């Protein structure tokens, strides 16, 4: 846990409730949501100018949960070996299953994605590889509403159109 | 008197329990004083009592023979078990190439049939014809002459439920799957990209054909220009062992090969091409009467009240989403919560839907994805 709480930041409570009910009241009313069926939210998106307090407001709500913490950024996720990046997101949710109650970040969520195929330079692909783990990981064991990722990006400009889905990313906070 | 004797009574049953430690206990040590065996196939052979078997590391030995195996079974093409210290054959183990068994189990737990799918049944009836149909009576399409269909493409825009898709066949059939994500086998090795698809292949033989599946594959399906290609070399040979695997001399046919992605351009013009990938299943935007099948579907293990809405959800989002209900319904849950009431309000479902317009923003729109 950090030591960022939320008495330490003010006038932002109306960004604050909508994480609130993100990774905040899911855990505490899962008991609600498991007798109503009700899945909880995968995620929240957080978007913005760069200079904002997303790094802050996210820091605020991980100490209050008193759960374990994952950061995990994305442009670390590309590295000149190839599958050790890959193993990157594989083993990220696999500290979420001896641990089911955990929190993991991701920040710069634009850092990895693109489409890259018809101009020149037949795109990369040493990014996208674990692009697609993002994508499988959630799909798979994961989505048990413990494994719920708060993704920070700057704009919504460039992403990947399929990054969203209700079980990924559900609500969008502005 | 039985005082004393119940004592021992109770003592007895732990002797009796002890003895069967006693022996599990020697059996430690008795496991321990067992060596290692070396694991290699046959390659060829060079005489009756003389073999050439290629180690798992690598190098190639000529190794003996004992009385305890048979040489029928010794022949090229058959996994043998060598010896560490005098390099001979021991005994004699199944074929199994490289016995990776998350790669070959799919982890089926039942959740969501054919009915969950539902709104889709304009392509849900086509599938059924090529894979569920060809892999119970094979005579229909052996009486018309036509070969049975190899690959089957499922693509479309993405909340659709196309990973749902895998999930749904493999809850009716029961029959095996192996899921082989993209990412996953593009593990950096000397000759282990291309190993991997020859693996699925070979295994399909013994373990029947069933259904190999393949999760989201944007990678190998590139034309892949020069720039230097920051050591993706080998994954060139993980396409030339897919193209190459389909126009084999193998009898295929029978195994199934589901590849679902985002979009189909990124695959390779050559698997898209017939000859290789004969089954292209788009799943487009359910149509009015599609989408309502689906919120009976969510609603239905959800409480809610007998007043949920039927056909007035489709009216709302019209053009936003029209994939992904499923969104619509985790939002219904935190209107109940600020009113203090577990069953939903019919009203709040409508205003859950109307929030999901602005909530995703993401564009996408396909018209292109079409062929």
């Amino acid at each position: 846990k950090p030591t960022e709480t939320y008495s330490d930041v003010g006038g932002l409570d109306k960004q604050i409730e909508e994480l609130v009910e993100a990774i905040v009241l899911p855990m505490k009313r899962a008991d609600k949501f498991k007798d109503m069926g009700i899945r909880a939210p995968k995620g929240a998106l957080m978007y913005g100018p760069p200079g904002t307090g997303k790094t802050l407001l996210a820091r605020a709500c991980a100490a209050q949960t008193n759960a374990t913490f994952l950061k995990l950024a994305a442009p670390q996720l590309v590295q000149m070996y190839i599958g050790e990046g890959a193993k990157l997101v594989r083993d990220a949710f696999a500290l979420a299953k001896e641990k089911a109650p955990t929190i993991i970040f991701i920040d710069e969520l634009d850092a990895i994605g693109t489409k890259r195929f018809d101009s020149e330079k037949s795109g990369d692909r040493e990014v996208q590889r674990t692009m697609l783990e993002l994508l499988n990981q959630l799909d798979g064991f994961s989505s048990d509403d413990r494994v719920k990722v708060l993704a920070a990006t700057n704009r919504v400009d460039v992403l990947d159109p399929a990054l969203l889905r209700s079980g990924r990313l559900d609500r969008k906070i502005e | 008197h039985r005082r004393y004797d119940d004592q021992l009574k109770q003592r007895r049953q732990n002797i009796r329990d002890l003895e069967k430690l006693y022996d599990k206990t020697e059996n430690d040590i008795k496991a321990l004083q067992s060596i290692g065996q070396l694991i290699g196939e046959v390659m060829k052979e060079l005489s009756e009592e003389k073999y050439i078997v290629k180690a798992s590391s690598g190098p190639r030995y000529i190794v003996g023979v004992r009385n305890s195996v048979d040489r029928s079974k010794l022949k090229k093409g058959v996994r043998v078990t060598l010896d560490i210290t005098t390099l001979t054959i021991m005994r004699i183990l199944p074929r199994e190439t490289d016995p990776l068994v998350y790669n070959m189990t799919s982890f089926e737990q039942g959740e969501i049939t054919f009915d969950g799918i539902g709104g889709l049944t304009e392509q849900i009836r086509e599938l059924r014809e090529v894979i569920e149909l060809p892999l119970k009576n094979p005579e229909i399409f052996q009486r018309v002459g036509i070969k049975p269909p190899k690959g089957v493409l499922l693509y479309g825009p993405p909340g659709t439920g196309k990973t749902l898709l895998a999930k749904a066949v493999a809850a009716t059939i029961g029959a095996n799957f192996i899921f082989s994500p993209a990412s996953g086998i593009v593990d950096k090795y000397i000759g282990e990209s291309a190993r991997i698809i020859r693996e699925m292949f070979a295994y399909a033989k013994e373990h029947e054909p069933c259904i190999i599946f393949m999760d989201e594959v944007d990678a190998i399906g590139g034309r892949r220009f020069s720039e230097g290609t920051s050591a993706d070399r080998e994954i060139q040979r993980t396409l030339m062992e897919l193209l190459t695997q389909m126009d084999g001399f193998d009898n295929l046919g029978q195994t199934k090969i589901i590849m679902a992605t985002n979009r189909p351009d990124t695959l390779d013009p050559a698997l898209l091409r017939p000859g290789r990938l004969d089954r292209k299943v788009e799943i487009p935007l359910p149509n009015e009467a599609g989408r309502l099948e689906i919120f009976k579907i969510h609603t239905a293990k959800v409480k809610k009240t007998g007043e949920f809405d039927f056909e007035a959800a489709v009216k709302m989002s019209d053009g936003f989403n029209g994939a992904d209900i499923r969104n619509c319904a985790t939002e219904a849950g935190f209107f109940a919560i600020r009113d203090d009431r577990d069953h939903i309000n019919p009203d709040d479902l409508m205003k859950a839907v109307r929030k999901v317009a602005e909530v995703k923003k993401l564009e996408g729109t396909i018209e292109y994805q079409k062929l």
